[PDB]
C-alpha cells in the first residue's frame, strides 16, 4: 500500500506535468496553512472552554420561606413557639440598604460584611407578640416547673432556638438551617423571681 | 522646588493654588531665572516670600498644621542666602557658559550619527558582496554540474558528490567582585554620553577659565588645542586631572550608584516612558489614558529624536490635569508630580532643539534606518506575556475577558510573525496604531479585588514593552536578511541547550515551520519543508 | 449567602491546571511525532519511479493465487533483499526513456 | 557534518534570493544525499 | 462498560406520609391532619379502568393517565372530623373574628 500510493501520486503527476521551478502554490498555501493553524490554535485553546464553560455556576438567592422561634425554658414543656411565612415575612428594600449602611457606621468589619451580600439576600421576618395557641401542659409538669423556678435550688436553661427553611428547587442540599442558643438562671435569682 | 510642590499638595485647597502657578513659572523659566541678574533673583525671590509671609498669616484669621509652610519658608531663607554670596557667581559663569556651548553638541551629536549611517551602510554594502558572491558560486557549481550531466526534483546521481574542497577552506572579595563587574556593565553601557559629557566640561572648562575679563570668540576656542569629527589631541588641564584623580580613588560601591546616576541621567528618555506608563498603571482610569497613546504615535515614529514639540504638550497636560483634580488626592498627585517633575528634567537635560500626517508617513518610508531588526525580543516577551495571563488563572467575570484576550493575542502574534515574513513595514505601522487604540480601549473593561488587577496590569506593562519594541522595529525597518534561525548564529553549548529547550515547548517547532512554508516564497511541498527543518 | 445550583466543581483552585498541561503535552508528543521525525523514513517515503517493485508485487499477488508456493517465498526472498539493501533500490528504481 | 551544513546555508540562501531552481536542486542534492547511505560515508568525513 | 452502567430504571415511590393542612390567616392553623399506609389505598387495576373511564374526551389527560405504571398512583383517605381540637389563643380568636 505504501508503494501503490507512490505510484498513484506518480502518476497524478504525469497527466499534468509542471514547469521546472516555478509554480509556487499561493493560494493552496494558505488554504492548508490556515487550517492547520486554526487547528492547532483550537486544540490549544478550546481546553479552556471546556474547562471555563463548566464554571458558570455563580448561584442563586435563597430567600427562607419558613421561618420558626421558639422559646424552651426548662425540660417540662416548650413554652412559646410560633412560625411565620412569606407573607409575615419583608424582603429587604434599597432603604433598608441604606439604614445598615447608616445604622452600623463605626465597625469596618460590619461595614464590609454588610456590604458584601446582595441587597436581596436579608430579609426582616415578624413574629406575633402573642401566641397562636395555649401553654398546653400537663398540671404534674406544670407543677413541677413551678416548683423548680419557686425553690429548685440550681440553675435552669432556657433555649432559644430560631430555624429557617428556603425552597428546594433553588438548590441547596440542606433545607432545615438553625441553631439553639442558651440563656442560664441561677436558683432564685432576679428572673427566677419574675 | 519640589518641596514647594509638596507643601502645596499635603493640605486642603484653600491657598496652595498659587504654589502650583509657581512650579509653573519656576520650572517653565528655572534655567533662565538662574541666567539672569541677582537683582530679579532676588525680586522675585522676595515676592515669593511675601507671599508665603501673606498665606501664614491668612491661616491664621480663621477666627501645629502649618509645617510644610514652615519649611518650606525656611528653604527660601536658605536659598536666599545663597543667592546672595559671591561664591556662587562662578556657578553662574558655569551657567552662563551651558548657555554658550549648546550648538557645538548639536553638532556633535550629528556628526556621530553620520558616522552611524556610515558605518551600516558600509556593512550593509560588504553584506550584499558576501551574498553576491555565495551565489555566484553556487550558480558557477550548478551549471558545472549540469554540464557534466548532460555529457525535476527527483534527479539525483552519484557523480554530484566529488570531493570539492578545492574551492572552499572570603565573601567580601565576591562582593567587591559583583559590585565591580555591576559598575562595569553600567559603565559600557553609558560610555558614549559618557564621553560626550567629558569633551563637552573639558571645553566648558577651558571656556570659564578664559572668561576671567571676556568672551567674544567661538572658533577661537575651536583651534585652543578641524571642524567636523570627534577628536581628542589637546592640552591637559590640571583641575581637571586632578579631578579625574579624586573620583579615580573611589572605588567601592559609591562609584556603582554615580554611575547609576550617570545611566539614568543619559537615556533619561527612558524613564520618562516607564514613568508616563507607571501613572497610568496604579489608579488611573480614564484620565490619563489620552496622553500615553501619543507618546507612542508621536515620540517613536517621526525620527530617533523625540518630536520637538511633544514634551511642551506632554509637560502642560500633565500640569492641567494636576490643577483640574482640584474639585474640593494622597498618592494621585504624587504621582502627577514626580512625572511633572521627570518631564521637566528630561526637557532641562535636552537642552537642545491632514496636510502634515502623510508628511511624517512619507519620511518614515525614505530608508534612512540603520535596518536593526529584534524580533525574538518581541516574540519572547508576548510568549512571557502568555504565561503570565495563563498562571493568572492561580469576583467571577476577568478570566472571561482574560481568555478572550488571549485568543486575540495569539491572533496578533500570528499576524506579527506573518508580516515579519514578507517584510512590509507599513502594515506593522497600521498593526502598531490599531492594537495601541485596541488594547488602551480594552484598559476600559478590567472594571466596569487585588491579585487580578495587579497581574492585569503586569500584563498592560509587558504588552507596553512589546509596542515599544514593536515602534524600535517600524524605526529601524527590516534589513534585508530577515530568513534565519533565530536562536541559531553560534556553536556554543549554551546555544544547544537553548535549542533543545526551544524545541521541547509544546506546538512551537511545527507552527514555525507551517508559517514559514505557507508566508516564505517557496516551491516545495509542506513535507518537503519539515524534512528540511528537521534535518537541518 | 446564595446558593449554587449544583457546586458540581468537583476540584479546588490549585491542582486543575495540572490535567490541562497534562493534556495539552501528550497531545504535543503526539503531533511532533509525524510532523518533526520524517527524516529517518526519507528513503522509502520517496521513489521517483516504482515500476519495477510493484510488478513484482503483483507477480507476488498472482503466485499467491495460482498455489505455485515456492515462487511465492522466492518473490518474497527476491523483496526482502530488494528493501534490505539501499543501494541497490537506486540501481533498481529508474525511469526509462 | 560541515559539507551538509554548507549546504543547508546555502539553500536558506537561495530560498532568500528567490532563485528557486537551486531551490530545488538543492533539496535534489539533499534528499539523494540523505537517500543513499553509502553516500553519506563517501561525504562526511574530516580534513587534516 | 458503558451499557451496563445505564441499568438504573428505577423503583415505586409509595409515599408513607400524607399532611394535609387548611390555614386560613396568620392567627393559627385551623384544619391540619395526617394519614399513613394504613389509611392510603395504593391503586387497584380497577382503579386504572376507572382513570381509563373518567377522563374520556380529553387526549392529554388520556396520554397522562395511561402514562404511567398502575402502581404509581394511589389514593389517601382523610377523616372528616378533626383528631384534635382548635387550640388557639383567645385573643388570637377574636382578632379573626
Amino acid at each position: 500500500a505504501n508503494i501503490f500510493i507512490i505510484k498513484c501520486s506518480r502518476e497524478t503527476e504525469k497527466k499534468y506535468p509542471q514547469p521546472k521551478g516555478q509554480k509556487k502554490k499561493k493560494i493552496v498555501k494558505y488554504g492548508m496553512g490556515g487550517l492547520i493553524i486554526l487547528f492547532l490554535i483550537a486544540i490549544i485553546w478550546f481546553p479552556l472552554l471546556f474547562m471555563s464553560l463548566i464554571r458558570s455556576v455563580v448561584g442563586v438567592v435563597n430567600q427562607p420561606i419558613d421561618v420558626t422561634v421558639t422559646l424552651k425554658l426548662g425540660g417540662y414543656e416548650p413554652l412559646f413557639t410560633m412560625s411565620a411565612q412569606q407573607p409575615s415575612i419583608v424582603p429587604f428594600t434599597p432603604q433598608a440598604y441604606e439604614e445598615l449602611s447608616q445604622q452600623f457606621d463605626p465597625y469596618p468589619l460590619a461595614m464590609q460584611f454588610i456590604s458584601q451580600y446582595s441587597p436581596e439576600d436579608i430579609v426582616t421576618a415578624q413574629i406575633e407578640g402573642s401566641s397562636g395557641a395555649l401553654w398546653r401542659i400537663s398540671p404534674p409538669s406544670r407543677a413541677q416547673m413551678k416548683q423548680e423556678l419557686y425553690n429548685g435550688t440550681a440553675d435552669i436553661t432556657l433555649r432559644f432556638t430560631w430555624n429557617f427553611q428556603r425552597d428546594l428547587a433553588k438548590g441547596g442540599t440542606v433545607e432545615y438551617t438553625n441553631e439553639k442558643h442558651t440563656l442560664e438562671l441561677a436558683p432564685n435569682s432576679t428572673a427566677r423571681r419574675q | 522646588l519640589v518641596v514647594v510642590f509638596v507643601a502645596g499638595a499635603t493640605r486642603i485647597s484653600i491657598f496652595g493654588l498659587g504654589y502650583l502657578l509657581a512650579c509653573f513659572y519656576l520650572l517653565l523659566f528655572g534655567t533662565t531665572l538662574l541666567q539672569k541678574d541677582t537683582r530679579a533673583q532676588l525680586v522675585l525671590w522676595d515676592c515669593l516670600i511675601l507671599y508665603n509671609v501673606t498665606v501664614i498669616i491668612s491661616k491664621n484669621m480663621l477666627s501645629a498644621g502649618i509645617i510644610w509652610d514652615s519649611i518650606c519658608f525656611f528653604f527660601l531663607l536658605l536659598q536666599r542666602r545663597i543667592f546672595l554670596s559671591h561664591y556662587f557667581l562662578h556657578v553662574s559663569a558655569d551657567l552662563k557658559a551651558t548657555a554658550l556651548q549648546a550648538s557645538r553638541g548639536f553638532a556633535l551629536y550629528n556628526a556621530a550619527n553620520l558616522k552611524s549611517i556610515n558605518f551600516h551602510r558600509q556593512i550593509e554594502e560588504k553584506s550584499l558582496a558576501q551574498l553576491k558572491r555565495q551565489m555566484k558560486r553556487i550558480r558557477a557549481k550548478q551549471e558545472k554540474y549540469r554540464q557534466s550531466q548532460a555529457s525535476v526534483i527527483h534527479s539525483g546521481d552519484y557523480f554530484l558528490f566529488e570531493s570539492d574542497s578545492e574551492e572552499e577552506e572570603f565573601l567580601w572579595v565576591l562582593g567587591q567582585a559583583t559590585v565591580d563587574g555591576l559598575t562595569r556593565w553600567l559603565r559600557a553601557f553609558t560610555k558614549h554620553h559618557r564621553t560626550m559629557s567629558d569633551v563637552l566640561c573639558a571645553e566648558r572648562y577651558l571656556l570659564t577659565q578664559e572668561l576671567l575679563r571676556v568672551g567674544e570668540v567661538r572658533r577661537g576656542v575651536l583651534d585652543q588645542l578641524a571642524s567636523e569629527l570627534l577628536l581628542d589631541r589637546r592640552l591637559h588641564i590640571p583641575e581637571l586631572e586632578e579631578a579625574e584623580r579624586f573620583e579615580a580613588q573611589q572605588g567601592r560601591t559609591l562609584r556603582l550608584l554615580r554611575a547609576g546616576y550617570q545611566c539614568v541621567a543619559a537615556h533619561s528618555e527612558l524613564l520618562c516612558y516607564f514613568i508616563i506608563i507607571l501613572n497610568h498603571m496604579v489608579t488611573a482610569s480614564a484620565a490619563s489614558l489620552v496622553l500615553p497613546v501619543l507618546v507612542f504615535l508621536w515620540a517613536m515614529l517621526t525620527i530617533p529624536r523625540p518630536s520637538k514639540r511633544f514634551w511642551m504638550t506632554a509637560i502642560v497636560f500633565t500640569e492641567v490635569m494636576v490643577v483640574t483634580k482640584y474639585l474640593f488626592t494622597d498618592s494621585y498627585i504624587k504621582y502627577d508630580l514626580v512625572q511633572l517633575m521627570a518631564l521637566f528634567f528630561h526637557r532641562s537635560q535636552l537642552l537642545c532643539y491632514q496636510p502634515l500626517q502623510r508628511f511624517f508617513h512619507d519620511i518614515l518610508h525614505t530608508k534612512y534606518r540603520a535596518a536593526t531588526d529584534v524580533y525574538a525580543l518581541m516574540f519572547l516577551a508576548d510568549i512571557v506575556d502568555i504565561i503570565i495571563i495563563i498562571f493568572g488563572f492561580w469576583d467571577d467575570q476577568v478570566p472571561q475577558a482574560f481568555l478572550f484576550m488571549l485568543l486575540v493575542q495569539f491572533g496578533t502574534m500570528v499576524i506579527d510573525r506573518a508580516l515579519y515574513l514578507r517584510k512590509t513595514v507599513l502594515g506593522k505601522l497600521a498593526f502598531q496604531v490599531v492594537l495601541v487604540v485596541a488594547i488602551h480601549i480594552w484598559m476600559f473593561f478590567i472594571l466596569p479585588m487585588f491579585s487580578q488587577n495587579a497581574v492585569a496590569q503586569l500584563w498592560y506593562f509587558v504588552k507596553c514593552i512589546y509596542f515599544a519594541l514593536s515602534a524600535y522595529q517600524i524605526r529601524c525597518g527590516y534589513p534585508t536578511r530577515i530568513l534565519g534561525n533565530f536562536l541559531t548564529k553560534k556553536y556554543n553549548h549554551l546555544n544547544l541547550f537553548l535549542f533543545q529547550g526551544f524545541r521541547l515547548v509544546p506546538f512551537l517547532v511545527e507552527l514555525r515551520a507551517v508559517m514559514d512554508w505557507v508566508w516564505t516564497d517557496t516551491t516545495l511541498s509542506l513535507s518537503n519543508w519539515m524534512c528540511v527543518e528537521d534535518i537541518y | 449567602d446564595k446558593v449554587s445550583p449544583p457546586s458540581l466543581g468537583f476540584l479546588a483552585g490549585y491542582g486543575i491546571v495540572g490535567l490541562y498541561v497534562s493534556i495539552v503535552l501528550v497531545v504535543g508528543k503526539f503531533v511532533r511525532g509525524f510532523f518533526s521525525e520524517i527524516s529517518h523514513s526519507i528513503m522509502f517515503e520517496e521513489l521517483p519511479c516504482v515500476d519495477r517493485i510493484l510488478k513484482l508485487c503483483q507477480d507476488i499477488f498472482l503466485v499467491r493465487e495460482t498455489r505455485e508456493l515456492e515462487l511465492e517465498e522466492e518473490l518474497y526472498a527476491k523483496l526482502i533483499f530488494l528493501y534490505r539493501s539501499p543501494e541497490t533500490m537506486i540501481k533498481w528504481t529508474r525511469e526509462r526513456e
